[PDB]
């Protein structure tokens, strides 16, 4: 089940790689018997950094990003989210 | 389909 954590920017980044869909809406489909509009996912987690020593694993899903349900988003949107942040970054992130 | 680096 989902999990709230909270990523530190660095001088080089939050040390991760995200990757889904580019355009909105798309299939429902179940993570854990729950259901969700397409999500984000963590391709790449940069290994002693930031996002790693917070906890996210490579293949997690982005549910949320600052408290805003992302279900659905297009890349862009996820990935611009992110960028919003001064100081830190509030992921909920799901595995598989 | 695509990737970013964040």
């Amino acid at each position: 089940s989902p999990r709230v954590v909270r990523i530190v920017k660095s001088e080089s980044g939050y040390g991760f790689n995200v990757r889904g869909q580019v355009s909105e809406g798309g299939q429902l489909r179940s993570i854990n018997g729950e259901l969700y509009a397409p999500l984000q996912h963590v391709s790449a987690v940069l290994p002693g950094g930031a996002a790693d020593r917070a906890g996210v694993r490579k293949g997690d899903r982005i549910l949320e990003v600052n408290g805003v349900n992302v279900e659905g988003a297009t890349h862009k949107q996820v990935v611009d989210l992110i960028r919003a942040g001064e100081k830190e970054l509030i992921l909920t992130v799901l595995s598989v | 389909e695509s990737e970013s680096k964040v």
